[PDB]
DNA sequence: ATGTGCAACAGCATGATCGCGGCAAGCTGATCGTGCAAAAGTCGTGCCAGC
RNA sequence: GCCGC
DNA sequence: GCTGGCACGACTTTTGCACTATAATAGATCATGCTGTTGCACAT
């Protein structure tokens, strides 16, 4: 929430001006960010279900 | 020497990361043996300790 | 005020399972759809379910099946 | 000429930013010794007898 | 720095893990390319040329 | 064809991060095109080239919902690609995902599988990787096939070797010394009889120096046969790009 | 160099893998969409509220029309009475007047956001800004007999008018000024008008490209030699940038030998070159020529920055010989301002004059050359 | 009694060497011409509608 | 790089 | 009658095709794994 997540970013400031306290959490951009370095070379890394 | 303190809390760090207490009680009888530490004329460690 | 969270441990002894009972408590006081249970003294709703914890009116068990009683009553 | 002379005078490892606070560390800067530099040694490759 | 010359030097006499002291000599120049000379464990003359 | 919400389905369940080989297919698959020219951007009239490593025909559009001429610039329009450009009406967000590729016309060996200490494709093939890295860079010859001469089936021989084998041998030489090479030696590899014959070398002959090169080897036979991977693409033909917003 | 600026500011990411990472910025539709996620909205009216703010202009105008918005949205219950509703909500954020049809409703949303008990709301409210804004654009002196009120009392209306923000939402941009000259071409005043060229960093390329090719080839640390692997690189780069700037010097000297005029005494001298005037001079096709110098830059004393604003092609059957067209066009702009206080300037009138002083255009041309940087001096 | 197989020693290449913070300082550029159809774009000129 | 812990 | 925004026939500009010898430089350990050469032990 403080660091990376684009919309968990915005998602929690609206939940505290509100008064939520809420988290929803997701996915850090730093990891896309891996994930896309990785795949640049000749290897594949996938999240599977 | 802060560099070397340094490493040697990283590996020791990550090598022991994925150690959590998981389980109430294993039911093992096993054990090892306990003695106060004893050199030559001297005592370091009580059994209490 | 709570300085030491000592007997709302022991009330439920983990040191972690009363984290989950009071957020989930204070969720309840705080989103909406309850009120406390103990005199409210201008206090956070954490250190409120705290104290309700502490007093031994608040624990899983009895916020399972109130939330059974409400789940049902609709 | 003037490029390599600039690039020595302005950008070098030796040359650096004086210290202004009193006269005392101006004075100490001038008269300061230094074992870095183009042809010296490095931080890392010193030893504990260096 | 080092002053241009020549250095003998016996690098603590622990590299081959026999206990034999290892004699080099170096040559430096102000400006040029670097000469040394190293002795073997096995007593043989070598250089170092750069 | 309103309400879209490609954000929300940004983000998915996933577990048991997974990691193989990409095959030059699923290169082609990741990526949204081609690229072939080197310049970034023209200085011309600031904006990206076509078909270059910074295009907006590929990796998406470059500012919003707008498009290269303005032909389509506006919200209202969604997934249309203009008729002058092939710039697409996207979020501009996609500038972080969309991939690209190039094809090299010619294969080339991946540096992080030949150079390292426990060379893969050395110790698949049983040889050293000086004579692999040698060929590999055009200094000697290998050969393949062969049956009918005497050259053998790993011959590291050189030009020299080369001439007075097409002077002796003519025909029935089949020797290349460029990465097409290598992929086609790699290519031929029964793997199967292969690991058969190490375990019938193995178990038939006991020492204590052979057996743990056997053992890697065999190990190596058998993690490729069974995690689906084919040995082929440790050499790579067609290369991906990063996006450009990374 | 008497005065030089001390360094500008600037910075690099250090400590980190991916050098100059990089730098969010905060533009009007990011603040826009910021606020508007701070706001009570129903799912429909946020969509509403992001497809009308994603048409906001830089300037803080609405470029699409309401009914094309409706259409935009493409579903039925979002007919234009809740997209209204929707956007006049909007327009009262931060940057207040933001996100305005027209002018009118920017004054009448600037002016609804007051004490109600200013001295001249209602008389401005309008009065004068939903009626008679063109008679506003004019002198209005009609306007005080058509709205039944006293001059003294629209003297002041037009100052409390005048003190609203016109272009609201301009004021939120975070862009800077770094489109700056790099003026590649710099030229000094000789006895000839001299031309030469700066920011070549041929020299220092040419040493980097060395030190770091021929400086590998020339270590011996690698087995062989690599006379063509790196040394023949940096040899046909610096032919290559060696090449382009010759024949950017060449066609800045052509330049310059044809227009010495243009720098010489008035600065409206310009012959109308064509591109087959340098092309014969430097024995090169047009082609390459107007590529080359078609954002090429010149830093003059005097004259303008720019290498394409002296290609003009512009003869207009001049009297004597041709002309260009830029010359006349400095000549009309500087006729029509020393003009007398009713300033007709008639575009029968210029054409005249300019025939007069030599110069035969038709009364046609002269309107479209005082139109495209002004306007006529209540002419009609 | 000479020849063949295997274990050990020396040489070589690879990887790593604590954090957090504040001044600072340099900019890391470009490229190429082609000569021609083919296209698009532009300018001097004349038109009708409003005052 | 210089300095602070 | 006077004036001010619209189109047309030459000119002008743009764009893909398209092939183009000299030199910074050497000042850590420390451990690990692999390869090539040599010496010790067994066989007909
Ligand atoms: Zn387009």
């Amino acid at each position: 929430v403080k660091s990376d997540d684009v919309n968990g970013r915005t998602k929690m400031y609206k939940n505290i001006v509100d008064g939520n306290h809420q988290m929803e959490p997701g996915m850090p951009e730093s990891f896309n960010v891996l994930l896309k370095e990785i795949r640049s070379l000749g290897i594949n890394i996938e999240l599977e279900d | 020497k802060t560099a070397n303190s340094g490493y040697l809390t990283r590996r020791l760090v990550d090598v022991a990361q994925d150690l959590v207490v998981t389980e109430d009680d294993c039911g093992t009888h096993e054990g090892i043996m306990m003695t106060p530490v004893i050199e030559g004329g001297d005592v370091k460690e009580p059994l209490r300790d | 005020a709570r300085v030491t969270v000592q007997d709302a441990v022991e009330k439920i002894g983990n040191r972690f399972d009363l984290v989950l009972v009071a957020a989930r408590r204070a969720r309840q006081m705080q989103v909406g759809g309850k009120d406390p249970l103990v005199p409210e003294e201008n206090d956070k709703t954490t250190v409120i379910a705290l104290r309700e914890i502490e007093e031994g009116l608040i624990n899983n068990q009895i916020l399972d099946v109130r939330e059974r009683q409400e789940q049902q009553e609709q | 000429i003037s490029a390599a002379v600039k690039e020595f005078f302005g950008s070098s490892q030796l040359s650096q930013f004086m210290d202004q606070n009193n006269p005392l560390s101006e004075i100490t800067h001038k008269r300061r010794i230094s074992a870095l530099g183009p042809g010296g040694l490095t931080r890392e490759r010193a030893g504990f007898e260096v | 720095h080092r002053s241009p010359g020549v250095f003998f030097d016996s690098d603590k006499g622990k590299t081959h893990s026999s206990g034999k002291v290892l004699y080099n000599a170096r040559i430096i120049p102000y400006r040029g390319s670097w000469l040394d000379f190293e002795f073997d464990p096995k007593d043989n003359l070598f250089v170092r040329i750069d | 064809l309103l309400k879209f919400l490609k954000a929300q389905t940004k983000t998915e369940e996933f577990d048991a991060i997974k990691i193989a080989l990409a095959s030059p297919d699923m290169i082609r698959s990741w990526s949204f095109g081609e690229v072939k020219k080197p310049e970034t951007i023209n200085y011309r009239t600031f904006k990206p080239e076509r078909d270059g490593l910074f295009c907006a025909r590929i990796f998406g559009p470059v500012k919003d919902y707008e498009c290269l001429c303005g032909k389509y610039k506006r919200l209202k329009h969604r997934g249309v690609i203009c008729e002058k450009c092939g710039v697409e009406v996207t979020q501009t967000k996609v500038r972080r995902e969309r991939m690209g590729h190039i094809e090299l016309a010619s294969p080339t060996a991946h540096i992080w599988f030949l150079k390292s200490l426990p060379s893969r494709i050395g110790l698949l093939l049983d040889m050293p990787l000086r004579d692999i890295e040698r060929v590999l860079y055009f200094e000697s010859y290998v050969v393949i096939e062969g049956g009918m001469t005497n050259l053998e089936r790993q011959q590291i021989l050189t030009e020299e070797q080369y001439l007075d084998a097409l002077e002796e041998f003519g025909d029935e030489f089949d020797a290349k010394m460029g990465a097409e090479a290598i992929q086609a030696l790699l290519k031929s590899m029964d793997l199967e009889q292969e690991c058969e014959q190490l375990r019938e070398e193995l178990n038939e002959t006991n020492s204590e120096t052979k057996r743990k090169k056997l053992t890697k080897r065999i190990k190596l036979l058998e993690a490729f046969v069974q995690s689906g991977n084919k040995p082929e693409w440790m050499i790579l033909t067609v290369l991906p790009v990063l996006p450009p917003d990374l | 160099t008497a005065g030089t600026p001390s360094g500008n500011g600037v910075d690099y990411q250090d400590d980190e893998l991916p050098v100059y990472q990089g730098e969010t910025t905060q533009s009007l539709q990011d603040y826009l969409m910021w606020q508007v996620e701070l706001t009570p909205f129903t799912d429909t009216d946020r969509a509403i509220a992001t497809s009308i703010v994603d048409a906001v202009d830089d300037t803080g105008y609405l470029t699409i029309q309401i009914e094309d918005i409706v259409d935009s949205i493409g579903d039925d219950e979002i007919g234009l009475e809740e997209v209204e509703a929707v956007l006049k909500r909007i327009q009262r954020f931060d940057p207040v007047g933001v996100a305005a049809k027209d002018l009118r409703d920017c004054l009448l949303i600037q002016l609804s956001q007051f004490a109600k008990e200013t001295p001249w709301l209602e008389e401005a409210r309008l009065i004068i800004s939903d009626h008679l804004d063109l008679l506003a654009n004019h002198d209005f002196r009609t306007l005080m007999r058509v709205t039944r009120l006293k001059e003294e009392v629209l003297k002041e209306a037009v100052n409390l008018i005048q003190s609203l923000d016109p272009r609201p939402g301009q004021s939120i941009q975070t862009g800077e000024p770094e489109y700056v000259i790099p003026d590649v071409l710099v030229r000094k005043v000789n006895d000839r008008w001299v031309v030469e060229l700066n920011s070549d960093s041929l020299p220092r390329l040419k040493i980097n490209q060395q030190y770091a090719a021929m400086g590998n080839s020339a270590r011996n640390d690698a087995d062989g030699q690599f006379i063509r692997s790196n040394l023949q690189e940096a040899r046909w780069l610096i032919k290559s940038l060696e090449s382009a700037n010759d024949t950017l010097l060449r066609v800045s000297r052509c330049i310059v030998e044809q227009q010495q005029a243009f720098f010489e005494q008035g600065e409206e001298y310009m012959k109308p070159m064509v591109l087959a005037d340098i092309a014969q001079a430097v024995e090169m096709h047009e082609s390459t020529i107007s590529r080359v110098t078609t954002q090429k830059y010149l830093h003059s004393p005097r004259g303008i920055f720019e290498l394409k604003y002296f290609f003009s092609s512009h003869v207009n059957t001049e009297g004597g010989g041709e002309a260009s067209s830029t010359a006349i066009r400095a000549l009309v702009k500087k006729l029509i301002a020393a003009e007398n206080p009713a300033k007709p300037l008639s575009d029968s009138k210029l054409t005249s004059m300019l025939s007069e002083q030599g110069i035969m255009v038709a009364r046609r041309t002269v309107a479209k050359y005082r139109e495209s940087l002004s306007i006529p001096p209540s002419n009609q």
